[PDB]
């Protein structure tokens, strides 16, 4: 066995072709921006929500 | 389930992996595969919506 799979069928683990070891792969980090106002007329201050 | 699994499908086309038509195939039929793959993503999300 080289390497492993996931339900959804994509990839996790991965044996070296070199070194004979064993690695586990996730994606780096993704998300969605949200922004927290006031009203226009208020303030122009606002915050960030990742 | 059904939504995460419907992306291995061809949608007619040759395969559903992009780099590979992107690097064995040229651009001009490239065009037409990745606008097969777009359609039927797009009518997937649409009925999951
Ligand atoms: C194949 O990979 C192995 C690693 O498993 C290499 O053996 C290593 O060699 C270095 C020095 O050359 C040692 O410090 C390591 O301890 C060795 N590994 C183990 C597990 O003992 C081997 O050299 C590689 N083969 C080739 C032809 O490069």
């Amino acid at each position: 066995q080289q390497f492993g799979r996931d339900i959804a069928d994509t990839t996790d683990a991965v044996r070296d072709p070199q070194t004979l070891e064993i690695l586990d792969i996730t994606p780096c980090s993704f998300g969605g921006v949200s922004v927290i106002t006031p009203g226009t007329n208020t303030s122009n201050q606002v915050a960030v929500l990742y | 389930n059904t939504l995460v699994k419907q992306l291995s499908s061809k949608f007619g086309a040759i395969s559903s992996v992009l780099n590979d038509i992107f690097s064995r195939l040229d651009p001009p039929e490239a065009e037409v595969q990745i606008d097969r793959l777009i359609t039927g993503r797009l009518q997937s999300l649409q009925t999951y919506v």
